[PDB]
């Protein structure tokens, strides 16, 4: 979704991950490979904020 | 193979085991024989006591 619709209908702009796996079932002994989606990380405007279910929030920095 | 070889750190060793484990049978494709005993070769500095 850009950045506007998500404003409009409460989402959350973010992205998303897709890595490589195996997995060896141990009576198998044979190799299947797929790409998991594991999830979604939020991403900035430039601006710094982040749009989180439809709210601009933003980090602030500890001492 | 030559008459005059000088001694050298390195070790290499060749490593040949078992493909499956014992008392357990895989299943064997009908399009690929299945391979009994492999073996391998290693490369291994070597180690002082």
């Amino acid at each position: 979704i850009k950045e506007r619709d998500a404003v409009y209908e409460s989402l959350t702009y973010s992205s998303e991950l897709y890595v490589s796996a195996g997995l060896i079932w141990k009576n198998s002994r044979d190799m299947q490979e797929q790409t998991i989606f594991i999830g979604n990380i939020p991403l900035m405007n430039s601006l710094g904020t982040s749009i989180v279910n439809g709210i601009y929030r933003i980090v602030i920095n500890q001492i | 193979p030559d008459p005059l070889q000088e001694r050298d750190n390195v070790q290499l060793r060749i490593v040949n085991y078992i493909l499956y484990g014992n008392g357990k049978p895989i299943r064997g494709i009908s399009d690929t024989s299945i391979q009994l005993v492999r073996t391998c070769l290693v490369l291994n500095w070597n180690q002082d006591k």
